[PDB]
């Protein structure tokens, strides 16, 4: 477990150095004529994923406090090009909005006035890290179970149970430290 | 070609009077006439000017001062030597290789001497050209076929239109009747290597030393692919450089084969080393392919040699120890490893034939040689299989390639046949290493900082200096002895900033700054970056643009230490940003620039990050397979640790990969993610400092963005 | 065996080389679009690893 | 494929696994091919060589050789609507003229406009019927397909460092073209060619004997492409 927990441990802190709440479009490398975008990765994995706006505006002469977009339509507009499709308060049909690129690196929905508003995502251990976390403790732990039963031999020098227990106070030592 | 020369008086009349008539007579057929004074006037006149083909001189007056002289600098050269009555040759005259013409002095008899001067003119024409630029040449003034490739044949079409007649005027006549492609007979076809062609092969191989080359019309990008489609087929293992090219990037990308990095080495000022003995033995290359999954014997090995800096290998000991049977040592950087002493045994053509191995170079011939664009060389020297090493020439040509590009690429193999073009090797050494001392000499007299040259404290010899153990020049920890040569051409000027530890000092100068000064006389840096600078000195860099590059120099410590603007220095700079340069000297912006590499520390994280390689989960190839079908996402700066990316990552400076494509960055590259941060810190503060980057773009926050697989 | 057999195919190829002006052999001359020819040998008329060629006039070699 | 392919075609194949379907053009006995008839075009006659060739999935690419080496157009209009193909490909290779003249509308790749759900490649040459230095070539897109995936293989074969003289030539044979000036250059070259067809003809039956002949319909008094009927004995097509 060490080899397996030495590296789950330094896989954690590589993952969690890595990540009010604002939407910034990144770009990506290659070479490429105008300009494609993408979305955020590992942050927002829905496929009906939800987005804030700061300013609200008046869109199809109605307000709107929350526009969610299509992930499997978002990837085909920022890379192939052409027009998106999004519905607003969650209700209705994908209508077509005037959403281009900013120069800021954000999202821009324009109206019929042409105003700004900025749009955002709505803020939150990653998933793969706790797949192999839950693993590895349960295989601690049955572990531990065969050696809290057979621990009372009487032909067992007294001195060698303080190297065992130690041992393996030490792992779950490590094992519920970057579960916090 | 038409300058005639009539070397000193005799007094006499009936040698002058023949001399007046032939002056007139000469003239009638488009020919310059000068007249040198003493013996020292005619050498000035060859070495200074190449267009000149006739010597004019008494026999009986400087018979062994004058066919010494011109023997050492051109071979063929004719000599219109007149003699007289009581004339002989001497015995130190047999082993020298010159073309004395002999006449008299008859009167009237002067124009059936010019005709014989013009046939022998054309001689020396017909003699010194390859016969596929002969060929080119004699094609424009006789052949004339019609109903053939190109439409434009020979500037036609260009006759027709408004527009075209400006295109036509601006190169010449028989500048588009040249471009000829393979519906011509008498001269063959370069896919063919048949007639002309064949015989091209055979003599720029004769000349730059090798069995067979080849005339690539793609540049020195597509030779380096060439060789790797042949030992490397589709499951197998090659031995690349870390020190690679953005052409070997897309070689490994293309072909499905497991690559084996190797780990140079490298010092402090961001100076390229060299790979270290130890990585080419048996036990060090047998050890990797357990490690390495899917891997088997490595049949193909790639040297970068010499580097992008100029730092030669020593070739007498990797014949030996490296058991590869395809050792390829890119010599994209050094086309003259041949006519010199002081460069023997040290490239793949200097030597015999090795049995059972080979060596491949890809020599560059638009880059410090004198030929058009797109034009490269392969050189082998052994046995391959050309049946097969041929057909991937012709996956990257096309089938009607541009002679112009061939007829130049041929003549810089025949400019260098000859004491005509040893001197252009050794002209380039001589005036290199008297810029060198000419560095060191304006340092001590100098009241102040000065610019030094990455060389020993002893130059006096004129050859490679060696990288031994025993020196602090260098800077390399633990270098093999007799390994690691210096390349003379390739001055390195260091910039004081540094310490000789390795270290950091108060009062520095970055490079960047210097480069910026170069560029507004017209000089172009090569390489820069930290403390470190790079030229190319060639054979067509003359005594001008040498001695031009030191005043350059001298007046940069001018402006500096007597504090001035800007504005009233740097104008490019100035029109980036007037409202942010307004109020800003030179002394203050190379100071506070100072302050923030010893800040973000720049040796150590530079140093540190390059050595560590990167975990590469899949094979190069098979990262190229996923972006095909779309399967490419994007992550942050910070989140790519950890992750299969997708481009090179080239970072200026230095200018080496820091991470393939199809590598994943885990946490035993630490100084690797560290390295990136630190760029973008110090490039986000001054504008025309902006960090290059050829894969991570600037955003508009200051964090930049890659790209990565999907998961 | 194999010191018997030898026996038999040297007899065999001996009265098959008294006949071979009727058929010789023949390399193509493949060229086109490229440079040196290529050389092969017989093809699915021998199928092993070691073929066996005869000859008219006998030479000394070694 | 096209079966009337290109030496340069050929290497294609053997770099790229894929399962090719080559057609069967039409052809006479005068060695002058024909093209590919509209019944290769059918969805039951491209499917029925899926299902017979092993290893062969629904083919989304398609190289069309118009014009031939003779120089035979083909038509578009029906292509581009029968032919299920996402990523149809015209080598036009021998025709860098099928826009600047009324008698070459919809006849090419690029006359009309953008077909829904396809793309058309054209891969025409520089270097042969124009005035260009010699490696010139374009590439033609009529679509919104993805353009980093195509951008890849344009580097692994171009090197870094290009011939800006033969670039400033591509592009002059494309304003070379443009306007009045340019376009009497292809309507000059016809006149001069239908001039030559006729004194064929005229010295054909003037002369005493045999003489050549040009393989033309019988009435060649219009300007404009001749089309091949099915009433007709000089195509010989059957
Ligand atoms: C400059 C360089 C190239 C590119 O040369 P081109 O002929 O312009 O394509 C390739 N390899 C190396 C090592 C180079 O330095």
């Amino acid at each position: 477990m060490l080899t397996r927990l030495g590296a789950i441990v330094q896989r954690h802190l590589q993952l969690q150095q890595q990540q009010k709440t604002a939407l910034t479009v990144i770009r990506l490398g290659g070479i490429f004529s105008r300009r494609q975008q993408y979305q955020l990765p590992v942050n927002v994995t829905a496929s009906t994923l939800t987005l804030l706006l700061q300013k609200p505006l008046k869109l199809h002469d109605m307000e709107v406090v929350h526009i969610s977009f299509e992930r499997s339509a978002l990837e085909q507009w920022l890379s192939k090009g052409g027009e998106i499709r999004g519905k607003l308060n969650g209700i209705g049909f994908a209508q077509k909005l005037n959403l281009e690129v900013d120069s800021a690196q954000h999202l821009v929905v324009r109206d019929v006035s042409l105003q700004g508003s900025t749009l955002a995502l709505p803020g939150s251990l990653p998933g793969e890290i706790k797949q192999q976390l839950e693993e590895l403790e349960s295989d601690w732990r049955k572990q531990h179970a065969l050696f809290s039963e057979q621990q009372k031999c009487l032909f067992i020098p007294g001195d060698w149970l303080g190297r065992i227990e130690a041992s393996l106070q030490d792992v779950g030592a490590q094992i519920r430290q970057a579960q916090q | 070609m038409n300058v005639i020369a009539i070397l000193n008086h005799m007094g006499v009349y009936f040698k002058e009077e023949p001399i007046r008539e032939l002056h007139r007579a000469l003239e009638r057929l488009n020919f310059q006439i000068v007249y040198p004074n003493d013996r020292d006037d005619l050498l000035k006149l060859i070495e200074n000017n190449a267009r000149l083909c006739g010597v004019i001189f008494d026999w009986d007056k400087y018979n062994l001062e004058l066919c010494e002289e011109i023997s050492k600098m051109n071979e063929n050269l004719p000599l219109y030597a007149f003699a007289n009555t009581y004339s002989t040759l001497d015995v130190s005259l047999n082993d020298l290789r010159l073309q004395i013409s002999f006449f008299e002095y008859a009167l009237g008899a002067a124009e059936d001497i010019a005709n014989k001067i013009k046939q022998t003119t054309d001689e020396y024409i017909n003699t010194i050209l390859p016969p596929l630029t002969k060929a080119l040449f004699k094609y424009v003034r006789e052949g004339k076929y019609t109903f053939c490739t190109p439409g434009h044949m020979g500037g036609t079409a260009f006759q027709k239109s408004p527009v075209g007649s400006l295109f036509y005027d601006f190169f010449g006549p028989n500048t588009m009747k040249s471009d000829i492609s393979i519906s011509v007979s008498e001269l063959g076809s370069l896919l063919d290597h048949s007639g002309p062609h064949k015989e091209a092969e055979q003599y720029i191989a004769r000349v730059f030393n090798a069995d067979r080359s080849y005339m690539v019309t793609n540049g020195t990008s597509t030779a380096n692919k060439i060789v790797g489609m042949y030992s490397a087929p589709a499951g197998s293992t090659i031995l690349i450089d870390r020190n690679c090219h953005k052409s070997l990037t897309h070689l490994m990308m293309m072909s499905d084969v497991t690559p084996i990095y190797f780990r140079p080495t490298r010092n402090a000022y961001g100076i390229l080393g060299g790979i270290p003995q130890s990585e080419f033995q048996h036990a060090t290359i047998a050890k990797r392919v357990k490690e390495t999954p899917n891997a088997t014997w490595p049949v193909h090995a790639v040297i970068t040699n010499s580097t992008y800096d100029g730092l030669l290998y020593n070739t007498d000991f990797i014949k030996k120890t490296l058991d590869v049977k395809s050792i390829h040592f890119d010599s994209a950087w050094v086309p003259y490893t041949n006519f010199s002493p002081i460069y023997e045994g040290k490239c793949g053509m200097s030597g015999g034939r090795v049995e059972g191995k080979v060596i491949y170079e890809t020599q560059s011939t638009h880059k410090l040689l004198a030929a058009f664009s797109q034009a490269s060389m392969i050189h082998v020297k052994g046995d391959v299989n050309e049946e097969t090493f041929n057909e991937a020439y012709m996956m990257h040509t096309t089938t009607s390639p541009h002679y112009g590009i061939v007829a130049s690429t041929e003549t810089a193999a025949a400019m260098m046949k000859g004491n005509a073009g040893k001197r252009l090797i050794n002209g380039s050494i001589e005036r290199a290493i008297k810029f060198r001392k000419e560095i060191k000499r304006l340092r001590t007299e100098s009241d102040g900082w000065f610019f030094d040259v990455w060389q020993p404290d002893h130059i006096d010899t004129t050859e490679c200096w060696p990288l031994r153990s025993d020196s602090t020049w260098h800077g390399f920890k633990n270098i093999d002895n007799e390994h690691m040569y210096l390349d003379p051409i390739k001055v390195t000027l260091l910039t004081p900033g540094m310490e000789k530890d390795g270290t950091m000092s108060d009062f520095g100068i970055p490079a960047s700054i210097v480069a910026k000064y170069l560029d507004e006389h017209g000089i172009v840096v090569e390489k820069t970056g930290p403390y470190n600078l790079l030229f190319l000195f060639s054979i067509g860099i003359d005594k001008t643009k040498a001695l031009s590059l030191l005043r350059a120099l001298t007046d940069f410590k001018r402006a500096f230490d007597l504090n001035l603007r800007v504005k009233n220095m740097l104008p490019s700079l100035y029109r980036e940003d007037p409202e942010f340069y307004e109020n800003m000297r030179i002394q203050e912006l190379a100071q506070n620039i100072h302050k923030l590499i010893v800040h973000h520390n720049l040796p150590d994280l530079m140093y540190r990050a390059f050595e560590v390689l990167p975990t590469m989960v899949m094979t190069p190839y098979a990262a190229f397979q996923k972006e095909l079908h779309g399967m490419t996402e994007e992550v942050y700066l910070d989140e790519m640790v950890g992750r299969i990316n997708a481009n090179m990552i080239l970072p200026y400076p230095p200018g080496v990969p820091l991470v393939m494509p199809g590598e994943m960055i885990t946490e035993e590259s630490r100084p690797v993610l560290e390295f990136l941060q630190m760029l973008c810190e110090i490039g986000a503060h001054y504008p025309g400092f902006e960090t290059d980057i050829h894969g991570a773009y600037r955003q508009a926050d200051g964090r930049y963005t890659v790209k990565v697989l999907k998961e | 065996m194999l010191t018997r057999l030898g026996a038999i195919v040297q007899r065999h190829l001996q009265l098959q080389q008294q006949q071979s002006d009727k058929t010789a052999l023949t390399v193509i001359r493949l060229g086109g679009i490229f440079s040196r020819r290529q050389q092969y040998q017989l093809p699915v008329n021998v199928t092993a690893s070691t073929l066996t060629l005869l000859l008219q006039k006998p030479l000394k070699l070694h």
